[PDB]
C-alpha cells in the first residue's frame, strides 16, 4: 500500500509521531542538566528511548510509500517516490536524526542523554502535524490557545535546565543566587531541584522579579540574557495570544456587523422612534435564531464550482419541494443557487403590491406567506413552504390583463426567509430548460382564469 | 476684529493656547495645593495673583472672544453681532463656561475651575488642523496625560501619608527630602507595576495599595496602548509600502524571475515611492468626493493640458474633459514607450523628464528629443480607421512620468465636440 | 397559561431577576466555605439570601417550560410543544441538578455548590445586554472588569483554604496565625487574601517566597494562568478604546494622506486652503459618515423605507413628487445620491453637457449669468434643477446643455439623481416628462 | 572627473565603509569616556583604530561631492551642478563639524565627540540594506534588536559617570568604591552597570533603592524614559515576528469563517471532507496567494513582463501565441485569469453556451460521454479549448454550443479568458481569428 497526503491515515501517523518528538525534546535536555534524573531511572529511560528510536525508524519506511502529486494525480509507484525523497533535504536530515550514536556511546560512559542531541532534528515533523491538525480540527482558537502555551512551557522548562546547569558548573551554597547546599533537608531532594529551578525561570521569564541578587560575573550575564529573553521572546508569545483573543473579537464582530454602527445613524437622525424600533426588532432577531447577515462573502472564498455544491446541501430540501426544480439531469440546480439572492421579511411587510411591477421569483425557503387581497379583509390562500408565487408577472402570458403589475398582493404572516431571482435571469433559466418553460404556462394560467 | 472665524483665525489660536495654560496651570497646581503643605501665609499672596490672573483669562475669554466668534447656518454664515451673542448663549459651551466660572482659603474650592476642556478639545483640534507633523504633538499629548496620572497618585500618597502618621509605619512616606520627588517615585514604581515598594501592614495601606496596582494595570495599558497607536498610525505610510515590496520580493523570488527583472522592478518601486510619496494614489482620490478630485486634478493640470501644440484654446471644455480622462504611471529609463510595430492605443503626454523619438537606418538615431509639456502618439490614434500603427519608437532617456489618455476616452470626448475634432485631425494630418 | 416572548422585554426582565441570584451563587458561596468566620458572623443573612435566591431558582423551571419558541416563522402557544422542546435537551438535566435538595449539614455552605451548575442564565444576560444598550464599548468593559474580579476573589478563597490546609504560621508563605490579634479579624483576612491574589495574578511581586514543595507548585501555576489574564487585560480592553475612536482615526488617517498628496502635487495654497476648509465643515457637522455605506448591510426593503423617514421633508417639498402622486418614489429614494459644494463652487454652467439632476436639499444656490456677480434667477431648497437638460425636447432652444450657470453662495447640501435611473422611472410612468417639459418650454422664452 | 551613480553597487558598498566608523564612535566613545580603566588599557588599540575612523571621515567629504542627483529624471555628471548642490544642504554643515579637529582648538575621548554628528550615514546604510537584502523581515528585527542594545550600552555608561560624579561608596545606591580589589577592575564595572541598565529599563526588577534626591530624579528619569522608548522599540520587534506568521494567518482566517458557516448551516459530512480537502491542497502548494491583488501597484507593462516569464513554459504552448503580431501576448495575459478544479469536476457540459475558453497550465482533462468513464481524446499540458463556442463556424452542427462535457482526472489549473475581451484582440489582428476557427473547422470534422 501507498499512504496518500490528503488521506485520513496520513495524518494520524503525524499525530502520533510528535509523542516520541515531544519526549525527545523536553526528557533530553532534563536528564542532560540533571544528573540525580538519569541515575534515578536508568532502566525506565531506556525502554522509552529504544521506542523512540524505532518509531524514528519506521517514520522512515513511511516516507518513502508516501505519494507525491505530479500534474494533479497522485504517484504510486514506489520506485519514483524513493528517487524524489533522496532529492530532498528531508532525507539527508532524517538521516542525520537517526544518526547512530551506539559506536560511540559506550566510549563516553554507560548511558549519555548527550550523545543523542541528534534526535532535535526531527523537529519539522512536529511542526508539520501542528498545521495539519489546525486546518481540520473542530475548534481552531482552543488549538492555538494550546500550542501557544506548549511554547510557554518548553521554553520555560529549557531555561530552568539551565539555571540547574549553570549552578552545578559554580558549586551549590556559594551564593544567594545560585541553588542553595543539597545540606539543607528541603533541597535534598530530586524533586524540589526541578520545582525550584521552574519557579526561577519562571520569575525572570514571566517579568514578575523577586530574584536573589547576582553576586559573581558570570551570574549578572546569565540575568542579562534572561531579562532580554523575557522583553521580547516572552512578550511575543503573549503578543500572539492577545491576537487569538482579537481572533475571536473579529468573529463577534462577524455575528449581526455594524449593529452599533446602525444605532449611532439612527439615534443621530432620530426621525421616528417606530422606525428605530423595528430596526432593533428585525436586527435582535438575528441574533436570537443566529443568521449570518451575508453567506455571500463567505461563499466568495470557495471557487466558484465548490460554491454552488456547499450552496446544494445547505438548501436541498427547499429545492427538491419545488415543483420545477430537478427536471432532468439535475444540472438546472446548480445554476440556480448561485443566481439566487437570500432575504428575510418582517411580518405584515407585503413581498409585492398589487398594481406593482415584481422582478422577484420569490421562491420560500422557509416561514407561511398569505397572499391576501387589496382590501386585505380576505386572503386567498396561505403558502406553506417550498412554493412560488408571483411567477406570473416575469413569464409572458397570452391574453393576460396588466401582464406587469401583480395581481394579488401577498402579506408575510410571520418571519420569514426568501430566495429572489432577477426576471432577466429567470428567461436564462427556461431558455436552457423547456420543461420549465411548460410548467410556468400551465401554471400560470389557471390562476388567471380564477 | 469685530468677528472671529473659528476655523483659521490664528488670533482664536493663540487665545485657545492661553486658556489651556491657564486650565492646565489650575488642574495641576490644585492637588499640590491640596495635598502637600506647600500653601503658606508668605506664599498665599503669590498663590492669588496667579489665580487671580487665571480667572481674569477666563472671564475674558466668556466676554470677549466667545461671544464674538462667527457661525453657519443653513449653509449660511452669519456676522452680525446680536445674533452671535444668542448663538453662543444657545450652546453647551456657555453652560460649560458657565458651570467652570461660578464663584462657589480652602485650595480645594477652586475645584470646579478644571471643568472647561470644550477649550483644551478645541485647542487641540485647532492646532492639529494647522500644524503640519501633529502626529508628535498626539506623542506629546499622550505621555502628558500619563505624566498628569502619575502627578495626581503622587498626590494622593501624600494625602495618604499626612493623614496617617508621618514615619509611623513603612510604607508611609517618612518625610526626609523633597517631598514631591519621593512621592513621583513611589507612584511611578507602582503605577508602571515595577514593584519593589516596602509592605503595607495597616488595612488602610493595604487597600490603597490594592486599589492603586488595580486602577495602575489597566490605565497604564490604556495609556501605553495609545502611544502604541499613535506610533503605528504614524509609521503606517512606510510599513504599507515596505509591505507591498516585500510581498512583491517574495513572490518574484518564489516563481524564479531573472535578477534584471527583480532589479527593474525594485527600481521602479523605489523612485515611485521617493517621487510621489504614495503608492496608487487612485485609491485615495476615490475615497475623495468626485468634485474635489476634479478640481485637484485641474488645479495640478492645467498648466500641462493647456500648452500643449496639438489642442490650445479649441474648447476649454473639452480640456476640463481631459482632465478627467487623464492618468500617470512613471516610465522606466531605456524603456520603449511605443513601438512601430504595436498598434497604437494610448495618447501620451509628457509631465517629467526627457523621452526620445528613434528614427533612422536600423533605427539607433535620434530625430527630435521631447521635453516635458509635450505629446507624442497622436498619429496612431487619429487615423482613417485607426488601424495605422506607430510611426516611430520611443524611449525614456531617462526616468520619466507620462499622462495617459486612451483612446475610447478621447473618441468619447470627440464624438461630443466633432468641431474641435476637425482641427485635432487637421493637425495630425498636417504632421504626416 | 401564558407564553413568555424571547423577544418581549418581559423576558428581558426576567433574565435580570435570573441573573443575580447566579452571581451572588458565583461570588459568595466560595467565600463562604472558605472562610469560617464569615458564615458564623453573618448567618442570618445568608439564610434569607439563599431562600430568595432558591424561590427564583426553582421559578426559572416554569418559566423556561412556557418560553416560547419560533417554528415556521411563528410562536408557538401549545403547552406540549414548549415542554417537548426544554425537557428533551441538556439543560433540563442542568437546571434539574442546580435545584435538587440537599438533605440527601444543610446550612453550611460546600453542600450547596450544586447551584453554581445554572451558568447558562447568567452568560445569556450579558450577552443580551451588549445589544440592547445604546454604549457597548463601555458595558463590555464592565463586563470584563466583572469578569476578571471574580477570578481574584476566587483565588483568594483558594488562597485561604490552601493556608487552613498546611496551618497558618508554620511558614513564610501561607496567612498568619489568627490567634494573634492582628491578623484575627475577618476584613483583615479578606483585605490581604484579595491584595495577595491580586499581586500574584497580574504578575505584580512583592508576595512572600514559598517555603514547602506543596506551594511550590501552586505559585507556578498561579504565575500561568496570571499572564493568560495580562493578556485579556492588555488585549480585550485595549481594543475595546482602540475601537472606540476608530470613527475619529479614520477621518483623521484621510487629512493627511491629503495633506501629503497636496506636497508632491505642489498644489497651491488657496485650493489647499479650500480642501481643508471642507473638511472641516464635514467634520464639525459630522456628516462624513456615509448612510449607503452602514445601511448596505440591512436588507432592501427596511433600508429603502428608512431612506424615505430621513428625507421626507425634502421629498414632500419636490413638486414633481407631490403633484404626480404616483409610485416612482420608492425606488428612486434608493437611487439618489447625497454631494457636497463648498461655496463658490459652480455646480452647472452654460454650454456644459449635463448627465444629472441635482435636487437642493440645504443651500442657497443661485442661477449666476455672465461673471456670476449678476444672478439671473434665485434658487431655493426643495427645487428640482437641471431637468430641461437631460429630458431632450424636440422644442428646445439647446439640447443637452444647460441654459445658465448655477452656483452655491454658501456650503450647500444637495441630492443628485443620475440621467440612467431617471429613465428607469420613465418606463413605469411616462407622463411625467409631458408635464415637465410644459413647466420647461416656458423657461426657454423666459 | 568621476561620478558616482547613487543607485549603483559601488555606492552600496560605501554606506558600509562609512557606517562601521560612525558605529565605532556611537557605542566606544562613551564607554571610553566613563570608564577611565577602558584607555589606559587599551590607549595603543584606540589610537590606531581613531585615526582609521578620521581619515574615512574625510574621504565621506570628497565622495559626497562626487555624488550624483536625478534633475529632470536623468542623472547628471556635471561637477560643478554637484559642488553647488552639496554645499547648500545642511548636511554639509554636520559632516563639516565631524571633521573640525579639537585637538588644534589633549588626545581625550570628551574632546572626540563631535564625530557623533555624523550618524546619518550610518541612517541611511540600514534604510539602503533593508530594500537589497533577500529577507527584510529578518533584517528589519536586526536592525531593531541593534537599537535595543545600544540603548542599555549608552545607559550603563551614563550610571557609571552619575555614580564617579556622586563619589563611589558613598551610599548603597551609587557603584560600591573602586579601591577594594573585589569591585576595581573592568570587566566587572561595565558588566554590572549593563546588568543595572538592563534591570532599570526593562522594568524587570528592583534596583537598591535610591537615597540621595538627586539619584530619585535620575531613577524616574530612567524608568519613564524605558516605558516611553524601550517599551516601543520592544513592542515593534514582537508585533513584526507575528506578522510573518500573518502570512499564515489570514489564508487561515479564511477557513475558520467558512469552517463555522458550514458547522452552522449543518452541511453533510460527506461534503465536509471536500472543502477541507480543497482547501489542504490550496496550502500544500501555496497557492492560496492571488498575483492579482499581490500586483496591483504595478503598471501594465511592468504586470506583462511578469506574467510571461511566470508562464513562460504554458504560454509557449499555445496555438495562438508564439505569432508574429505578438500582440496577443501582451495584450492577453492581463485579461487571463487562473481556476483550480477539483477531481471529477466537469469542466464544462454539453449542450451549454460557454461564456469562455481554457488553456491547460498544469493537470489532464478528458472529453467524456455520459457515462463519463469512455474518453475521446485526453487534453495535455498547454492546450486550448473552447474555441467552437466562442468563435462561430459555418454550419455549426452544435449551433455555437459546446459539442461535448469535459471531465477532469485529478486536479487541474486552467486559465481562462472571457469571449467578449477574446472578440477584442480578434478584431485588432485578424489573422489571430482564422488560425483559431481553421483548428475549429477540423475538429467540427471529427
Ligand atoms: N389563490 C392563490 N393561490 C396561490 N397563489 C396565488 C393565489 N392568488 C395569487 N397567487 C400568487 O400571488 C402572485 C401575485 O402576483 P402575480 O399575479 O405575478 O402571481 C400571483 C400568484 O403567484
Ligand atoms: N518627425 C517627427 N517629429 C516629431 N514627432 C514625431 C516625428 N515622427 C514621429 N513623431 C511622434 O512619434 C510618435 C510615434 O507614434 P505615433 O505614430 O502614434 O505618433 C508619433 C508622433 O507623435
Ligand atoms: N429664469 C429662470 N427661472 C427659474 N429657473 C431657472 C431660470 N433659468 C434657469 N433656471 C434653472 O436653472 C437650470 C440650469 O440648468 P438647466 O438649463 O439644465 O435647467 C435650468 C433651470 O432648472
Ligand atoms: N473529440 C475531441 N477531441 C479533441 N477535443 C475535443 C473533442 N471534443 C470536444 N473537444 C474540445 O472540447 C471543447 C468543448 O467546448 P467547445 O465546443 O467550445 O470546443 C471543444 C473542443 O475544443
Ligand atoms: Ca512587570
Ligand atoms: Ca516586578
Amino acid at each position: 500500500p501507498v499512504l496518500d497526503p490528503s488521506g485520513d491515515y496520513y495524518y494520524w501517523w503525524l499525530n502520533t509521531m510528535v509523542f516520541p518528538v515531544m519526549y525527545n525534546l523536553i526528557i533530553l535536555v532534563c536528564r542532560a542538566c540533571f544528573p540525580d534524573l538519569q541515575h534515578g531511572y536508568l532502566v525506565a529511560w531506556l525502554v522509552l528511548d529504544y521506542t523512540s528510536d524505532l518509531l524514528y525508524l519506521l517514520d522512515m519506511v513511511v516516507r518513502f510509500h508516501t505519494g507525491f502529486l505530479e500534474q494533479g494525480i497522485l504517484v504510486v509507484d514506489k520506485g519514483r517516490i524513493s528517487s524524489r525523497y533522496v532529492r530532498t533535504w528531508s532525507f539527508f536530515l532524517d538521516l542525520a536524526s537517526l544518526m547512530p550514536t551506539d559506536v560511540v556511546y559506550v566510549r563516553l560512559g554507560p548511558h549519555t542523554p548527550t550523545l543523542r542531541l541528534n534526535r532535535f532534528l526531527r523537529a519539522p515533523r512536529l511542526f508539520e502535524a501542528f498545521d495539519r491538525t489546525e486546518t481540520r480540527t473542530a475548534y481552531p482558537n482552543a488549538f492555538r490557545i494550546a500550542k501557544l502555551m506548549l511554547y510557554i512551557f518548553v521554553v520555560i522548562h529549557w531555561n530552568s535546565c539551565l539555571y540547574f546547569a549553570l549552578s552545578r558548573y559554580l558549586g551549590f551554597g556559594r551564593d544567594a543566587w545560585v541553588y542553595p547546599d543539597p545540606a539543607q533537608p528541603g533541597f535534598e531532594r530530586l524533586r524540589r531541584q526541578y520545582l525550584y529551578s521552574f519557579y526561577f525561570s519562571t520569575l525572570i521569564l514571566t517579568t514578575v522579579g523577586d530574584t536573589p541578587p547576582p553576586a559573581r560575573e558570570e551570574e549578572y550575564l546569565f540575568m542579562v540574557g534572561d531579562f532580554l529573553l523575557a522583553v521580547m521572546g516572552f512578550a511575543t508569545i503573549m503578543g500572539s495570544m492577545s491576537s487569538v483573543i482579537y481572533n475571536m473579537n473579529t468573529a463577534d464582530a462577524a455575528f449581526y456587523p455594524d449593529h452599533a454602527l446602525v444605532k449611532k445613524y439612527m439615534k443621530l437622525q432620530h426621525v421616528n422612534r417606530k422606525l428605530e424600533r423595528r430596526v432593533i426588532d428585525w436586527y435582535q432577531h438575528l441574533q436570537i435564531n443566529k443568521k449570518m447577515t451575508n453567506e455571500v462573502a463567505i461563499l466568495q472564498h470557495l471557487p466558484e464550482r465548490l460554491r454552488a455544491e456547499v450552496a446544494v446541501s445547505v438548501h436541498l430540501s427547499t429545492l427538491s419541494r419545488v415543483q420545477i426544480f430537478q427536471n432532468c439531469e439535475a444540472s438546472l440546480l446548480e445554476e440556480l443557487v448561485l443566481k439566487l439572492q437570500p432575504q428575510t421579511y418582517s411580518p405584515g411587510e407585503y413581498v409585492c403590491r398589487k398594481g406593482d411591477i415584481g422582478q422577484e421569483m420569490y421562491i420560500i425557503r422557509e416561514g407561511q406567506l398569505a397572499v391576501v387581497a387589496d382590501d386585505g379583509i380576505t386572503q386567498y390562500a396561505v403558502l406553506g413552504a417550498g412554493l412560488y408565487f408571483g411567477e406570473i408577472s416575469i413569464i409572458n402570458i397570452k391574453g393576460n390583463m396588466s401582464g406587469n403589475r401583480r395581481t394579488a398582493n401577498i402579506k408575510s404572516l410571520g418571519y420569514s426567509d426568501l430566495f429572489c431571482l432577477s426576471k432577466e435571469d429567470l428567461r436564462e433559466v427556461l431558455s436552457e430548460y423547456p420543461q420549465a418553460q411548460t410548467i410556468m404556462e400551465e401554471k400560470g394560467r389557471e390562476i388567471l382564469l380564477k | 476684529p469685530q468677528s472671529i472665524d473659528p476655523l483659521t483665525n490664528l488670533m482664536y489660536v493663540l487665545w485657545l493656547f492661553f486658556v489651556v495654560m491657564a486650565w492646565n496651570w489650575n488642574c495641576w497646581l490644585i492637588p499640590v495645593r491640596w495635598a502637600f503643605p506647600y500653601q503658606t501665609p508668605d506664599n498665599i499672596h503669590h498663590w492669588l495673583l496667579m489665580d487671580y490672573l487665571c480667572d481674569l483669562i477666563y472671564f475674558l475669554d466668556i466676554t470677549v472672544f466667545q461671544t464674538r466668534l462667527q457661525f453657519v447656518r443653513g449653509g449660511d454664515i452669519i456676522t452680525d453681532k446680536k445674533d452671535m451673542r444668542n448663538n453662543y448663549l444657545k450652546s453647551r459651551r456657555f453652560k460649560m463656561d458657565l458651570l467652570s466660572l461660578l464663584p462657589l482659603v480652602n485650595p480645594l474650592l477652586r475645584l470646579p475651575r478644571c471643568l472647561k476642556y470644550m477649550a483644551f478639545f478645541e485647542f487641540n483640534s485647532r492646532l492639529e488642523s494647522i500644524l503640519s507633523k501633529a502626529y508628535v504633538y498626539r506623542v506629546i499629548r499622550t505621555t502628558a496625560y500619563l505624566l498628569y496620572s502619575l502627578h495626581l497618585n503622587s498626590c494622593l500618597y501624600y494625602w495618604a501619608s499626612a493623614y496617617q502618621g508621618l514615619g509611623s509605619t513603612h510604607w508611609v512616606y517618612d518625610g526626609v527630602g523633597n517631598s514631591y520627588i519621593r512621592c513621583y517615585y513611589f507612584a511611578v514604581k507602582t503605577l508602571i507595576t515595577i514593584g519593589g515598594l516596602p509592605d503595607p501592614k495597616t488595612l488602610f495601606e493595604i487597600v490603597f495599595q490594592l486599589l492603586n496596582y488595580f486602577t495602575g494595570v489597566f490605565a497604564f495599558s490604556v495609556m501605553i496602548g495609545q502611544m502604541r497607536d499613535v506610533v503605528g498610525a504614524a509609521t503606517a505610510g512606510q510599513t504599507y509600502y515596505r509591505s507591498c515590496m516585500d510581498s512583491t520580493v517574495k513572490y518574484m523570488n518564489f516563481y524564479k524571475i531573472p535578477k534584471s527583472v527583480q532589479n527593474r522592478v525594485k527600481t521602479w518601486y523605489e523612485y515611485t515611492w521617493h517621487s510621489q510619496g504614495m503608492l496608487d494614489e487612485s485609491e485615495l482620490m476615490v475615497q475623495l468626493p468626485d468634485k474635489m478630485r476634479l478640481d485637484l486634478a485641474i488645479d495640478v493640470n492645467y498648466n500641462i493640458v493647456s500648452k500643449v501644440a496639438l489642442f490650445q484654446g479649441c474648447d476649454r471644455q473639452m480640456i476640463f474633459d481631459m482632465l478627467k480622462r487623464l492618468r500617470s504611471v512613471v516610465y522606466l529609463p531605456n524603456d520603449y514607450v511605443c513601438k512601430k510595430g504595436e498598434i497604437g492605443r494610448e495618447m501620451y503626454i509628457i509631465q517629467a523628464g526627457q523621452v526620445q523619438v528613434l528614427g533612422g537606418p536600423d533605427g539607433k538615431s535620434v530625430l527630435v528629443t521631447l521635453k516635458a509639456g509635450s505629446v507624442f502618439g497622436e498619429i496612431s490614434l487619429l487615423a482613417v480607421g485607426g488601424g495605422n500603427r506607430r510611426t516611430a519608437n520611443v524611449v525614456a532617456h531617462g526616468f520619466t512620468n507620462l499622462f495617459i489618455l486612451d483612446k475610447k476616452d478621447l473618441n468619447e470626448i470627440l464624438v461630443h465636440y466633432p468641431e474641435s475634432q476637425k482641427l485635432l485631425r487637421k493637425k495630425a494630418r498636417r504632421m504626416l | 397559561l401564558f407564553v413568555l416572548d424571547p423577544a418581549g422585554d418581559w423576558y428581558y426582565c426576567w433574565l435580570f431577576v435570573i441573573a443575580m441570584p447566579v452571581l451572588y451563587n458565583w461570588c459568595l458561596l466560595v467565600a463562604r466555605a472558605c472562610f469560617s468566620d464569615l458564615q458564623k458572623g453573618y448567618y442570618l443573612v445568608w439564610l434569607v439570601l439563599d431562600y430568595v435566591s432558591d424561590v427564583v431558582y426553582i421559578a426559572d423551571l416554569f418559566i423556561r417550560l412556557r418560553t416560547g419558541f419560533l417554528e415556521q416563522g411563528l410562536l408557538v402557544k401549545d403547552t406540549k410543544k414548549l415542554r417537548d422542546n426544554y425537557i428533551h435537551t441538556l439543560q433540563f438535566k442542568l437546571d434539574v441538578a442546580s435545584i435538587i435538595p440537599t438533605d440527601l449539614d444543610i446550612h453550611s455552605p460546600e453542600v450547596r455548590f450544586n447551584r453554581l451548575l445554572h451558568f447558562a442564565r447568567m452568560f445569556e444576560f450579558f450577552d443580551r445586554t451588549e445589544t440592547r444598550t445604546n454604549y457597548p464599548n463601555i458595558f463590555r468593559i464592565s463586563n470584563l472588569v466583572l469578569y476578571i474580579l471574580v477570578i481574584i476573589h476566587w483565588n483568594a478563597c483558594i488562597y485561604y483554604a490552601i493556608s487552613k490546609s498546611i496551618g497558618f504560621g508554620v511558614d513564610t508563605w501561607v496567612y498568619p496565625n489568627i490567634t494573634d490579634p492582628e491578623y484575627g479579624y475577618l476584613a483583615r483576612e479578606y483585605i490581604y487574601c484579595l491584595y495577595w491574589s491580586t499581586l500574584t495574578l497580574t504578575t505584580i511581586g512583592e508576595t512572600p517566597p514559598p517555603v514547602k514543595d506543596e506551594e511550590y507548585l501552586f505559585v507556578i501555576f498561579d504565575f500561568l494562568i496570571g499572564v493568560l489574564i495580562f493578556a485579556t487585560i492588555v488585549g480585550n480592553v485595549g481594543s475595546m478604546i482602540s475601537n472606540m475612536n476608530a470613527t475619529r482615526a479614520e477621518f483623521q488617517a484621510k487629512i493627511d494622506a491629503v495633506k501629503h498628496y497636496m506636497q508632491f502635487r505642489k498644489v497651491s495654497k488657496g485650493m489647499e486652503a479650500k480642501v481643508i476648509r471642507w473638511f472641516d465643515y464635514l467634520w464639525t457637522n459630522k456628516k462624513t459618515v456615509d448612510e449607503r455605506e452602514i445601511l448596505k448591510n440591512l436588507p432592501a426593503k427596511l433600508r429603502a423605507e428608512i431612506a424615505i423617514n430621513v428625507h421626507l421633508s425634502t421629498l414632500k417639498k419636490v413638486r414633481i413628487f407631490h403633484d404626480c402622486e404616483a409610485g416612482l418614489l420608492v425606488e428612486l429614494v434608493l437611487k439618489l445620491r447625497p454631494q457636497v459644494f463648498s461655496p463658490g463652487d459652480y455646480i452647472c454652467r452654460k454650454g456644459d453637457i449635463g448627465k444629472e439632476m441635482y435636487i437642493i436639499k440645504e443651500g442657497k444656490l443661485a442661477v449666476v449669468a455672465d461673471d456670476g456677480v449678476t444672478q439671473y434667477a434665485l434658487l431655493s431648497a426643495g427645487s428640482c434643477f437641471g431637468e430641461i437638460s437631460i429630458l431632450n425636447i424636440k422644442g428646445s432652444k439647446m439640447g443637452n446643455r444647460r441654459t445658465a450657470n448655477i452656483r452655491s453662495l454658501g456650503y450647500s447640501d444637495l441630492f443628485c439623481l443620475s440621467k440612467d435611473d431617471l429613465m428607469e422611472a420613465v418606463t413605469e410612468y411616462p407622463d411625467a416628462k409631458k408635464v415637465l417639459e410644459e413647466r420647461g418650454r416656458e423657461i426657454l422664452m423666459k
